[PDB]
């Protein structure tokens, strides 16, 4: 039998080309591989951490030599506002001369791509001056990555493979990650930020050759230690400061301003040293909490048998959730995900409307790309959050030792919990498409003073509790006669209200009827992906149709066309189809981010409040009025920059239409083509003296449906990607 | 039993009848569990004690002219200094803190360990009052009767200040002024369609 | 000293888009096919 | 019933004693696994047989008024350019160290080249075992003071305590901390 | 919103209650195909009343189906 | 090789051997049914997943599974 | 304020209520841990890692050991700088 797979004799033995793909598709399944211990499956997955860490620090090593190598840093950071930086340079023989002259721009030596990611302004801000600071920082972090691949060796060799328990030590991780990964971590980036950033930021050079004979304050450390810790909050930068030099620069390390820095628009590197240096105290003294090997702190057990509500309306409450959670590693990938997917869009959030890097503001196209970035990426993130959960309750959930706590009752009630979720994503779908066609046909028939535009009162309500005073509610923050406006008035309201009030940037946008619609889309999208996730968990053990589901595992096919046919119907196709819904929810958000801020950019915010209500708007007003540049990066008369995003915008169509064929139309009709191009082989002169070794079959039922769901998603993403890139830089950029 | 909350009603099961101050008032059901009620048991005595102390201070201090009980902390704000019956006091906030966090830990901590004790007795009871433990029952009934109308009164001065920004003492002047046009119903606060 | 020859590109883009790839596609089809003793 | 780092405490179990030093001194339970200890031991005895090393060399150049201060030695040029200085270094220092290695893997003890144990004087005894340790560990200690007091104060060792013993009140550990701009600013 | 209310609840009270009539009957099933117009007109009219009837029917305990007459899936 | 089992709830109708393509199934003596016979799948290496047999089982739920497992030229039902 | 009667008085108070106050409170507490059990049952140097291999026993008489002086004493630490830190922010300029 053949080598390959390695971990499974069944695909091994088997004869045809299923056992190529197959063999990729689960070589990182290592509960289902031959021969696999518990302690075996822990080790593993410490190794594959090691590769995925050392290939994350090389990741960063190979951006930070580029832009060295062919970028233009070191011009860039003299001029940020009339400078478009240079991601990496062009060696493509297939190109033309015009594409030759089209792509040299900058001032660079050749062709060049521009980039889109941030890191400039990212790397500029954290007190980065030079290519050769660039240069020192990727072969660190190349040397970084190395020694991650040998520690994922090492803990592979027979004196240093931890053991089974080890893994399962709950208390003391926590208390390390908390403290050390987290606290110690944000403590060290306050120390850069007090040593380095901030003294960058005024005009002193500080580096490893001088750092040591550079005092971060003139007061060193007095104040520390005899807690007059005020000291270092005096004599901030001024709002003449220009950032990079020592004109209108000041001398505190650690403030709470609360705005943005006038001329870069970003937040306060003082307030962001004083940020990372709070948080650090409460997560290294939230790291002493749990037991050790010291006498003292809790046992989590503990903690979950204790929270039983007395009148019984949790049933057994917590009990037996500490085995249930620290025995199964999907239960855990699945807190993982649903957390840090959680974090991914509150990065997003906070990131457009809170800028942290100096001049990320002007860089429309960068800011675009980072907020579409996280949001899709928060999108996958999440559905393999409910992924794991169903796979849980199929391979790890036990019923016996579950009995009536909280988990136990989830699956008592899940009707319930299913059919007010289809209500939810009814009731939201039905009003919200329906107040969209009615704006569309009053449109039509030249009423738009006839169309239901309904203002979102308890939106703008909260943004009157922060202080924007358009709207006149004059509550808490808005009003100045409030004991919370009084109390900040001398901390960070100064700054934070002088913001909040400016409508040129986008902290906390103003908000009409347009944007009551899209939000209520939102949330559609939300519950409806969520019912089908959730309904693919909780009835991924079995239903009426299918009582035993659990007996044939996360993903099969079907149970074949008996009572009334089973065509996906597993907890596996569930997800498959949720994928679709995230595609779409992720997409109304980011066509809502967009148009929303083209307008603002472009000064002429009245085209979405008009144009926003009906549907008509956006297919006119947005995708169709700004695909004009995009759809010209070549034509016949010549091509200019913007060609390859004109190219890609058709590459991702094509993808996106083949993944079409893979999700219409299903095995059988291929299988039976295919076996009369077997006959033609075996019959065609001098060319069946060329045979196969593996009998040519048709693709799966289960693979197609993944084959054509990643030909959806990348045309998905290459399509938008192209023309989010496109229509901002061209029309800015 | 010493009364019934509602004429006519039908006194819950899991209230046991000699409970002092049972008057079979439950009607979310809160101490149907055995164990919860003994907590809400002590409580409601403590909370009560708390409550009488606050209620006589906060009048106390207005009825000789130091004050309202809301006012009584603007010293350490503004920047004077404390006083207590007119007789200037040497500490400061940050000092006061120390001696009472140091002080109630101690006596809440040892009240703590006595696991539910809520009639101590002995030394708290130096005049033996309840030295008899039989005829006790009447003491006790009045003790929270005392204490629940202390805690009505009590969410009063909160509720009315923060309505009329008066002290409790002001209040009552100003509705016998005009008992018509000086009430809840005239503040522009509590009934906000009148 | 880090700052790599001007002519990189030429060998390194062939190399890596051209070369490797025949090569390593080569090892697998090998692999794969490969039975077991 | 041998002394312990803590008064009243029984020296953990992993600890009997047998080693050269052992005073029951390990809250962390670093050392459980005997393949482990064993390699500690060694470990701990290369540490500080670099560190008496250096501490006797940092004392010995500021004795005999060498210059500049021993935190900038490598600034300084000599014979010898830097460049070169490395390869020399490395071959050599990685023939002894593979040797060293070498020789306690199969014997399981610390010698020099060839020689394992490295005794030519015939100096050996379980209490000259003791004494190695134990002035070992304190030029441990002796060098992380040297540094930190080299970042605080900026004085070679000897001057610092001259310093302190001339003024041991007004000049400690306290007055540094809170002088950093006037003795950095110099 | 409180007209709207009193119109779908009307509909869906109606509704229900020409459900409940048929249940009864010996072949519910062709009931539905094919309506019963005269009792179905009886429901209409009477539907009116639906949040007085629907109100006294949930203090009443007659609104739900009890737990133990409703098919679940295994768990 | 495919998985198929034969649970105790069947009544021995002997329509899941009627409806199998492959000769899979198979009825045998039996004592714990009216019918006194019970299904066999003695030739699973045979079989190729279709399913029939369950469209054909009666009982409720299945008395006849079919647990899709190892591929391999007689079960993916290759003529070539 | 002065740092050295903050600090120290701060400390002490901590310190005092933890060795006469919460004692007897912690130490019950403590033993609700023991109702779960131990962590693991093993002999490997990973296992050994996960056990109280060194019991930090003290002449106190209420058994007032190192780890519970490290316990109190920071708590200390944290009231006094919270405290002084606080006190310093009255009559800063521009701050
Ligand atoms: C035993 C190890 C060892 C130790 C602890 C030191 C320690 C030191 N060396 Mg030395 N060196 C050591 C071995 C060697 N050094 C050098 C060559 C140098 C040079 C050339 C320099 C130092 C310098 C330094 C200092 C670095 C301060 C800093 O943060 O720079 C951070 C700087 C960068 C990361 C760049 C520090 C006192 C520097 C010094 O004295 O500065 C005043 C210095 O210039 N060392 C050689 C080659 C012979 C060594 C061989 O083993
Ligand atoms: C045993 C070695 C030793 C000795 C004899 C001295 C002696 C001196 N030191 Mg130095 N020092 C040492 C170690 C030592 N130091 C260490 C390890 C550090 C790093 C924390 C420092 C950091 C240091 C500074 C920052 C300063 C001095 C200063 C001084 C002088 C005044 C005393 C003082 O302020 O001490 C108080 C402060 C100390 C840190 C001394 C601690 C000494 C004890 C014995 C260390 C015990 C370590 C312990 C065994 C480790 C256990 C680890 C645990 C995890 C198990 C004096 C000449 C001051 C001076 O004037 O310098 C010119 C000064 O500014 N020392
Ligand atoms: C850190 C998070 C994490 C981890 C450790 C795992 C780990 C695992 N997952 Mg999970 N998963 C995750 C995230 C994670 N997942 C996310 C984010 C999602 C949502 C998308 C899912 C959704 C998911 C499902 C639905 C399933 C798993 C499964 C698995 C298991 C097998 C994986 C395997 O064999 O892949 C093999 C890998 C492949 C076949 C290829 C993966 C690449 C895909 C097809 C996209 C390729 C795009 C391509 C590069 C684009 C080219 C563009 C072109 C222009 C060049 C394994 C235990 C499977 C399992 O067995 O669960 C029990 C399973 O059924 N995961
Ligand atoms: C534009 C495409 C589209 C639309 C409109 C819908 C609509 C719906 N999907 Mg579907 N879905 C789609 C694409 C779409 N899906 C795709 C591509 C996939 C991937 C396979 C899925 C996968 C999927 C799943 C897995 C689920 C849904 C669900 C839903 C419902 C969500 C709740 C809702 O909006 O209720 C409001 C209803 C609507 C908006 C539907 C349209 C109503 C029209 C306008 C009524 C017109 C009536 C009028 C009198 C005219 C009739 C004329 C005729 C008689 C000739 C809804 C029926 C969920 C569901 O069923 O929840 C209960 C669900 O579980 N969808
Ligand atoms: C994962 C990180 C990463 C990525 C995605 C890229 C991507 C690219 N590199 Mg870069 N590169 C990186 C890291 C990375 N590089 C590092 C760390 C180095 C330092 C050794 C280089 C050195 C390098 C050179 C010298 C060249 C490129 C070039 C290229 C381009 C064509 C591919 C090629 O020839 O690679 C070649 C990659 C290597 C020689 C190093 C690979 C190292 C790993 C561990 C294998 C492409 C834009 C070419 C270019 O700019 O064309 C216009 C080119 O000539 N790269
Ligand atoms: C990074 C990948 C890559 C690279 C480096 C190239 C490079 C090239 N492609 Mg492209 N190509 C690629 C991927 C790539 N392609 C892919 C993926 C596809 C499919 C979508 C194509 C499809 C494609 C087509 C259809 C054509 C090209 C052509 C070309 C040539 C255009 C420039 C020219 O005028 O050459 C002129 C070429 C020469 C003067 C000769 C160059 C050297 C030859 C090709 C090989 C010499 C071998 C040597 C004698 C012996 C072995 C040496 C070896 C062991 C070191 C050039 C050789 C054009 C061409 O001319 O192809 C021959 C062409 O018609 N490519
Ligand atoms: C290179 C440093 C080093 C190493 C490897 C060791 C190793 C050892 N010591 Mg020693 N020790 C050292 C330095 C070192 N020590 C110093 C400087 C002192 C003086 C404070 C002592 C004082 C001491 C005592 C009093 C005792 C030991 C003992 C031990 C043994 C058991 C504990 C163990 O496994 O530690 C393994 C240690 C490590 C793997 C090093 C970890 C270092 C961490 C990562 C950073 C520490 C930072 C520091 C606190 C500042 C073991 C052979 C016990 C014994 O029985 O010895 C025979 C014993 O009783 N040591
Ligand atoms: C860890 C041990 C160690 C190390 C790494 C150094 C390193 C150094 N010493 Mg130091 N030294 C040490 C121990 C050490 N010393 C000891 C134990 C003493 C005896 C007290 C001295 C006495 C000493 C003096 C007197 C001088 C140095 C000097 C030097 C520097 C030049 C060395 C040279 O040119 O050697 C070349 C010579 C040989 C290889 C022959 C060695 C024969 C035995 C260099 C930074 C010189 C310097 O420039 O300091 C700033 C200097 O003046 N050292
Ligand atoms: C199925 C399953 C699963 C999964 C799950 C998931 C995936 C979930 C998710 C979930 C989620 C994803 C959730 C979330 C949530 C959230 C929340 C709950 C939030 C909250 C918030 C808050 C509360 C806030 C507040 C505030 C505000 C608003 C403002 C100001 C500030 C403050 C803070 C105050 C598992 C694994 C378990 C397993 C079993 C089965
Ligand atoms: C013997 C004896 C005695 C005495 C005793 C004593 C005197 C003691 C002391 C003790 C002490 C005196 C202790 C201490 C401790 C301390 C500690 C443990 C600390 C800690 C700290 C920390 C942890 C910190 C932290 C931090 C930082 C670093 C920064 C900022 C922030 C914070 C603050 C957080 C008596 C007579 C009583 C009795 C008899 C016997
Ligand atoms: C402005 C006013 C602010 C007031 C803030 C009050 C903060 C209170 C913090 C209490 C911290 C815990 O301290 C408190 O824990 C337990 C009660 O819960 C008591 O300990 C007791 O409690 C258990 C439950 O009643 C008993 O069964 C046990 O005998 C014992 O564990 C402690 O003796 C007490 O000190």
């Amino acid at each position: 039998t053949k080598l390959f797979p390695k971990f499974s004799q069944g695909l091994a033995q088997d004869p045809t080309t299923r056992r190529i793909w197959y063999g990729l598709a689960m070589a990182h399944d290592f509960e289902s591989h031959d021969g696999m211990t518990e302690e075996n499956l822990y080790q593993k997955i410490f190794a594959s951490h090691f590769g995925q860490l050392s290939i994350i620090f090389l990741w960063t090593s190979g951006n930070l030599f580029h832009v060295a190598w062919q970028g233009n840093f070191e011009q860039w950071v003299t001029d940020p506002v009339h400078i478009r930086p240079i991601a990496h340079a062009i060696w493509d023989p297939h190109f033309g001369q015009p594409a030759v002259e089209a792509f040299t721009r900058g001032g660079a030596s050749g062709p060049v791509n521009i980039s889109t990611s941030g890191v400039y302004q990212w790397w500029y801000t954290i007190g980065m001056r030079t290519n050769q600071d660039l240069y020192v920082g990727s072969v660190f972090l190349a040397l970084v990555s190395a020694i991650f691949l040998f520690a994922g060796w090492l803990h592979l060799q027979p004196n240093f493979q931890p053991s089974l328990s080890w893994f399962k030590d709950a208390e003391s991780r926590l208390n390390h990650h908390l403290s050390g990964l987290f606290g110690v971590s944000s403590l060290a980036w306050t120390g850069h930020l007090v040593h380095v950033a901030i003294p960058e930021s005024r005009g002193q050079h500080v580096g490893w050759d001088n750092f040591l004979s550079v005092l971060p304050h003139p007061q060193g450390l007095t104040p520390f230690f005899t807690g007059n810790w005020a000291a270092y909050a005096q004599s901030p930068d001024t709002a003449s400061h220009v950032f990079g030099t020592a004109q209108g620069s000041g001398q505190a390390i650690l403030t709470f301003l609360g705005g943005f820095h006038p001329q870069t628009q970003s937040l306060w590197l003082t307030d962001m040293a004083h940020h990372h240096l709070a948080i650090a105290v409460i997560f290294i003294v939230a790291g002493h909490m749990y037991r050790t090997n010291f006498g003292i702190g809790h046992r989590m057990q503990a903690i979950l048998e204790a929270h039983t509500p007395p009148s019984g309306s949790l049933g057994a409450g917590h009990k037996g959730l500490f085995d249930t959670v620290n025995n199964s590693l999907h239960f855990q990938l699945g807190l993982a995900l649903a957390s840090v997917g959680t974090i991914t869009s509150l990065v997003a959030q906070h990131m457009y409307s809170l800028p942290p890097y100096a001049f990320q503001a002007i860089d429309f196209t960068t800011q675009a790309a980072l907020y579409t970035h996280h949001q899709y990426i928060a999108g996958f993130i999440m559905c393999g959050a409910f992924a794991h959960g169903a796979i849980f309750f199929i391979r790890d959930y036990d019923p016996e030792q579950n009995k009536g706590n909280v988990l136990a009752r989830m699956l008592d009630h899940k009707e319930a919990l299913i059919s007010h979720l289809s209500w939810v994503s009814l009731f939201l779908g039905f009003h919200t498409l329906g107040l969209y066609v009615h704006n569309d046909v009053m449109q039509a028939f030249g009423t738009p003073e006839k169309q239901i535009l309904i203002e979102p009162v308890f939106a703008q309500w909260i943004q009157a509790a922060h202080g924007k005073a358009l709207y006149g509610f004059d509550f808490l923050l808005s009003s100045k006669t409030s004991a919370a406006f009084a109390n900040g008035q001398s901390l960070w309201l100064p700054g934070w209200l002088d913001a909040i009030n400016n409508n040129q940037n986008s902290l906390f946008l103003t908000i009409g009827p347009g944007d009551f619609l899209v939000h209520h889309a939102i949330a559609l999208g939300l519950h409806t992906t969520t019912l089908i996730l959730v309904k693919g968990a909780l009835d991924a053990r079995g239903s009426k149709l299918m009582p035993d589901k659990k007996d044939f595992g996360y993903s099969f096919p079907c149970d074949g066309p008996g009572r009334g046919g089973t065509c996906d119907i597993s907890a596996y196709d569930a997800f498959y189809l949720a994928v679709f819904w995230m595609l779409n929810t992720i997409g109304w958000v980011t066509f809502y981010w967009h148009w929303k801020h083209l307008t603002l950019w472009q000064g002429n915010v009245a085209q979405f409040d008009e144009s926003s209500t009906y549907l008509m708007g956006w297919l006119r007003d947005y995708l169709w009025l700004n695909s004009s540049q995009l759809i010209n990066g070549y034509n016949p008369f010549g091509m200019n920059s913007l060609s390859v995003w004109a190219w890609t915008f058709l590459f991702g169509h094509l993808i996106y239409a083949t993944g079409f064929m893979f999700l219409i139309s299903w095995r059988g009709y291929w299988q039976e083509l295919i076996e009369t191009l077997v006959w033609a082989h075996e019959k065609t002169p001098l060319a069946n003296l060329v045979y196969w070794k593996d009998k040519p079959v048709a693709l799966s039922i289960v693979q197609a449906r993944l084959v054509g769901l990643a030909h959806f998603s990348v045309g998905y993403i290459f399509t938008y990607a192209a023309f989010l890139i496109a229509s901002t830089s061209g029309r800015f950029g | 039993k010493a009364g019934n909350w509602l004429p006519g009603s039908d006194a819950p099961a899991w209230l046991p009848d000699d409970l002092p101050g049972n008057y079979g008032f439950d009607p979310l059901s809160l101490g149907k569990e055995p164990a919860s009620l003994k907590r809400f048991t002590e409580s409601e005595v403590i909370h009560g004690r708390w409550a009488m102390l606050g209620v006589a201070g906060s009048l106390a201090v207005e009825l000789l002219g130091y004050g309202n009980w809301y006012d009584a902390p603007l010293w350490a704000v503004n920047g004077g200094k404390a006083t207590w019956f007119g007789i200037e006091v040497p500490f400061d906030l940050n000092a006061l803190l120390a001696f009472e966090f140091v002080a109630m830990a101690a006596a809440e901590g040892q009240r703590g360990d006595a696991g539910g004790v809520v009639y101590p007795g002995g030394a708290f009871d130096p005049l033996g009052f309840a030295k008899d433990s039989s005829k006790s029952g009447e003491l006790k009934l009045k003790e929270i009767k005392n204490g629940r109308l202390a805690m009505v009164a009590f969410l009063g001065f909160v509720a009315q200040h923060a309505a009329t920004g008066k002290g409790p003492i002001a209040a009552l002047g100003e509705h016998l002024a005009n008992p018509w046009g000086a009430n809840f119903a005239t503040n522009g606060i509590s009934v906000p369609f009148f | 000293p880090f700052v790599p020859p001007s002519w990189a590109p030429s060998v390194f883009v062939p190399l890596t888009g051209l070369v490797l790839p025949a090569i390593a596609m080569a090892t697998l089809f090998v692999y794969i096919e490969k039975e077991a003793p | 019933a041998r002394p312990t780092w803590l008064p009243g405490l029984n020296p953990p179990a992993h600890l009997k004693g047998a080693l050269a030093g052992d005073n029951g001194f390990d809250p962390l339970g670093l050392g459980q696994d005997e393949g482990r200890l064993k390699w500690y031991a060694e470990a701990e005895k290369t540490n500080g047989r670099w560190a008496m090393m250096a501490v006797a060399g940092i004392l010995g150049q500021e004795l005999l008024g060498v210059t500049p201060a021993w935190w900038e030695a490598g600034a300084k040029e000599y014979d010898i350019p830097a460049q070169a200085l490395t390869p020399i270094e490395f071959i050599v220092m990685g023939f002894l160290e593979i040797k060293r290695y070498q020789g306690f893997k199969q014997t399981g003890t610390s010698g020099f080249i060839n020689s394992f144990p490295f005794d030519p004087a015939g100096m050996n005894s379980p209490s000259m075992a003791t004494k190695e340790v134990k002035n070992g560990r304190l030029a441990m200690v002796a060098f992380i003071g040297f540094c930190v007091q080299a970042l605080a104060t900026r004085t070679q060792p000897i001057e610092g305590l001259t310093a302190h013993l001339a003024d041991p009140f007004g000049k400690n550990i306290t007055y540094y901390l809170t002088h950093l701009p006037e003795t950095l600013g110099s | 919103t409180f007209g709207f209310l009193y119109v779908a609840g009307y509909i869906g009270y109606v509704g229900r209650q020409y459900l409940i009539a048929v249940k009864g009957e010996a072949k519910p099933t062709d009931k539905e195909i094919i309506i019963d117009v005269p009792l179905a007109t009886k429901l209409a009219w009477q539907g009116a009343g639906w949040p007085l009837a629907a109100v006294q029917e949930l203090q009443r305990g007659t609104l739900l189906e009890k737990e133990e007459n409703i098919t679940v899936s295994p768990r | 090789a495919h998985i198929v089992k034969i649970y105790d709830t069947c009544i021995g109708c002997t329509q899941c051997v009627r409806a199998c393509p492959l000769d899979v199934l198979e009825m045998v003596p039996w004592d714990g049914c009216k019918a006194s016979q019970m299904a066999s799948a003695p030739r699973t290496e045979d079989c190729v997943g279709c399913k029939r047999c369950e469209t054909a089982c009666p009982t409720d739920f299945l008395s006849v599974r079919v647990y899709l497992g190892s591929e391999s030229t007689r079960s993916m039902g290759l003529s070539y | 304020l002065d740092p050295q009667i903050v600090i120290s008085g701060s400390t002490a108070a901590f310190l005092a209520i933890g060795r006469f106050v919460f004692l007897g409170y912690q130490r019950r507490e403590a033993n609700f841990d023991s109702t779960v059990g131990p962590k693991t049952t093993g002999a490997t140097y990973f296992d050994d890692l996960q056990k109280n291999s060194t019991i930090f026993a003290t002449n106190d008489p209420a058994g007032f050991n190192i780890i519970d002086v490290a316990g109190w004493g920071a708590l200390g630490h944290a009231v006094g700088f919270a405290v002084l830190a606080i006190n310093s922010l009255q009559g800063a300029n521009l701050s």
